[PDB]
RNA sequence: UCGAAGGUGGGAUCGGCGAUUGGGACGAAGUCGUAACAAGGUAGCCGUACCGGAAGGUGCGGCUGGAUC
RNA sequence: GCUCGUAGGUGGUUUGUCGCGUUGUUCGUGAAAUCUCACGGCUUAACUGUGAGCGUGCGGGCGAUACGGGCAGACUAGAGUACUGCAGGGGAGACUGGAAUUCCUGGUGUAGCGGUGGAAUGCGCAGAUAUCAGGAGGAACACCGGUGGCGAAGGCGGGUCUCUGGGCAGUAACUGACGCUGAGGAGCGAAAGCGUGGGGAGCGAACAGGAUUAGAUACCCUGGUAGUCCACGCCGUAAACGGUGGGUACUAGGUGUGGGUUUCCUUCCUUGGGAUCCGUGCCGUAGCUAACGCAUUAAGUACCCCGCCUGGGGAGUACGGCC
RNA sequence: CAGCUUGUUGGUGGGGUGACGGCCUACCAAGGCGACGACGGGUAGCCGGCCUGAGAGGGUGUCCGGCCACACUGGGACUGA
RNA sequence: AGAAGGGGGACCGGAAUAUCGUGAACACCCUUGCGGUGGGAGCGGGAUCCGGUCGCAGAAACCAGUGAGGAGCGACUGUU
RNA sequence: GCGGAGUGAUCUACCCAUGGCCAGGGUGAAGCGCGGGUAAGACCGCGUGGAGGCCCGAACCCACUUAGGUUGAAGACUGAG
């Protein structure tokens, strides 16, 4: 899902400067929202393997991004972990 | 480890036959009379007499302490 | 106190033999069929299952490394 | 079989610094003998002595910074995000439609039907087949339909609704190398098969009868159980095939077809031509190949990572272990 | 051969030694090694060298020379530089 | 599976005066109660380490599983 | 032994209502917490908990073996298991 305005609340809350859409924080927030929503989808429809694969790809992408932000600035990494969740 | 620090050393050396440069890591154990050193913390060491069964290094100085 | 050798015990592990039994290979000019190679006389192979003296047969799905106008 | 991903390996353009890699030089060491080159001595030679090499290396000092690497930055070309469009049998769930087969009930109706190369077994005369009306139930979805589309692969087509994944193009708005591959590992994975429960029209392993035959544990015929279907788990194999691992760049063309964008010819209404991006086919040059063939969708030219091979059998088998 | 380790890993005070040291002891902490193969099994003295090879490699360690280990099998100390 | 197979066990003293663990008197606040906090007395409990003592023997008398292996039948507890 | 009519469940068999009883030890199920593990999970390690026609063993209920009894203490018992 994630209609335009639905992405807008997330981008306003997690982006950097009023037009930020590609920063690691914004991307991680959007990926987390998509992952959550697809998880409630997959709690019903246990046999939608073709969508569970999309979930797996999103998880992998988010893991790369989290690794990158940790490498580049540990303070930003820690703040983002506390703002969203880990483990 | 109570006044002991464990430091990982990496070195690269040409392969004897194939000629590629292989990277390998070691793990030496060093001495801290005043134990102040945390994880990360690139450090400098100097090898010394057998201060213990396995310790042969002494911490010199903690340069560019961990982030 | 430590202590070799010795004794007791339960295991581990590496080999040998073993009535009987499973397959394998090689043997002559033995017996039974004819499965494959040609459309090999029911196209053949692959996975699986059941069946049958034996090569094998049949079902389901697959492939052309088969045909057809 | 396919994918995701851990360690690892490898890494776009650009500035400064370090001098680990790399490279220059010098000092120490690399015993002697043996080895090589030149002499010297045994009558020659083997043998022996001397001198120089060699000793690929390692350690110390002093130089260099092109490339690799580290450290500190920068950039947008790779990668990702955003917006706007676009095509699709991609997936899951729920409800629902009609054709046809089978059976049941009733009407008409009378002696055959069925089946084969030819027959028989079989069904029927207690009313079959045929024909008409009504009903039950399961499974598969004619035409569209293709060489065509989507999916990582296996695979996916009656319709509607709900939920959901990916792709392409355009813009250039954003981040600023965040990339590639990936040992082990995890997930998915036709059919057959297994467990528990339900369902069962048609088909149909096993099984039975008939026929053929020397025989016929078959092919052909008449029946027929599991199974095929559904729910939830397991199994994890296929000629799982393009018999061709993934990523990237480059190297004549011609001609089909699917999805975009786009000027100009903008009507030449033509939805034709050209250009560009992403697919999917055929044919062909260079090149490659043992040949067959491949040939911008490479089996060509190169670079990065992974898997695998080492004569045929025994054998993908035994033993051990894991599931 | 996938889990090995409890003086084991580290510290403090003592002891011991020619000498540092869990070398030993009391106490304290809970570490240490491992897919770059720990732990286990098989085999083996190591090298200058020797044989082969265009070389890189492969095989080998006999004469000679250097180092190590042992002296019927196992353990122990004494004397002494 | 209590598989099997082994080791310790008595008394006295010391550690030990809060050694440790139970309950918590005298005395310490207060929304004054049948209240709270500290406090640690006296009374009981258990284990260890070290040293010593005695006997043939320290589970002390009474009390209190024998164990292992291979077959047949029936799965098992039960019932006759 | 056969028939008719009656008597018996105060013994024993089963059932029904209503009460009572089962010393002491051991083991450690589900569930629930905590930590680990992951994207989330499965799963793993600890605690807590106290299940079971569970284990050892008195009362209680039985009756497997043996010895005694066998004109018995007793027309079915005693002792030791
Ligand atoms: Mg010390
Ligand atoms: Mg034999
Ligand atoms: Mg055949
Ligand atoms: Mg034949
Ligand atoms: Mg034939
Ligand atoms: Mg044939
Ligand atoms: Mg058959
Ligand atoms: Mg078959
Ligand atoms: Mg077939
Ligand atoms: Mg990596
Ligand atoms: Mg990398
Ligand atoms: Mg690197
Ligand atoms: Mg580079
Ligand atoms: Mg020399
Ligand atoms: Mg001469
Ligand atoms: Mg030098
Ligand atoms: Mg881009
Ligand atoms: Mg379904
Ligand atoms: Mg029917
Ligand atoms: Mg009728
Ligand atoms: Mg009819
Ligand atoms: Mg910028
Ligand atoms: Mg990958
Ligand atoms: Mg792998
Ligand atoms: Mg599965
Ligand atoms: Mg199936
Ligand atoms: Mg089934
Ligand atoms: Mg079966
Ligand atoms: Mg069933
Ligand atoms: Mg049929
Ligand atoms: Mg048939
Ligand atoms: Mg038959
Ligand atoms: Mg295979
Ligand atoms: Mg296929
Ligand atoms: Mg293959
Ligand atoms: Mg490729
Ligand atoms: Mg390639
Ligand atoms: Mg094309
Ligand atoms: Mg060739
Ligand atoms: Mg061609
Ligand atoms: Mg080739
Ligand atoms: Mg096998
Ligand atoms: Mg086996
Ligand atoms: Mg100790
Ligand atoms: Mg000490
Ligand atoms: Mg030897
Ligand atoms: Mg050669
Ligand atoms: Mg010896
Ligand atoms: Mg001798
Ligand atoms: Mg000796
Ligand atoms: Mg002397
Ligand atoms: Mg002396
Ligand atoms: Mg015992
Ligand atoms: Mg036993
Ligand atoms: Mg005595
Ligand atoms: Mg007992
Ligand atoms: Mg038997
Ligand atoms: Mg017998
Ligand atoms: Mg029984
Ligand atoms: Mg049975
Ligand atoms: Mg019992
Ligand atoms: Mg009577
Ligand atoms: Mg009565
Ligand atoms: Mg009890
Ligand atoms: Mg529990
Ligand atoms: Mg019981
Ligand atoms: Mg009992
Ligand atoms: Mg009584
Ligand atoms: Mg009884
Ligand atoms: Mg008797
Ligand atoms: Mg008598
Ligand atoms: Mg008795
Ligand atoms: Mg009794």
């Amino acid at each position: 899902a994630l209609t335009a305005e639905q992405k807008k609340e997330i981008l306003r809350s997690y982006g950097l400067h009023e037009t930020d859409t590609g920063s690691p924080e914004a991307q991680i927030a959007l990926l987390t929202k998509r992952i959550a929503d697809l998880t409630e989808h997959l709690k019903v429809h246990k046999h939608d393997h073709h969508s569970r694969r999309g979930l797996l790809l999103l998880v992998g992408r988010r893991r790369r991004l989290i690794k990158y932000i940790s490498q580049i600035d540990v303070e930003r990494y820690r703040s983002l972990i506390e703002r969203l969740g880990l483990r | 480890m109570q006044k002991t620090i464990v430091v990982e050393l990496e070195d690269r050396m040409r392969h004897p036959l194939y000629g590629k440069i292989i990277r390998t890591t070691k793990k030496v154990k060093a001495h801290d009379e005043d134990s102040v050193a945390g994880i990360g913390d690139r450090v400098s060491l100097m090898e010394t007499r057998p201060l213990s069964a396995t310790k042969r290094w002494r911490l010199v100085e903690i340069l560019e302490k961990a982030k």
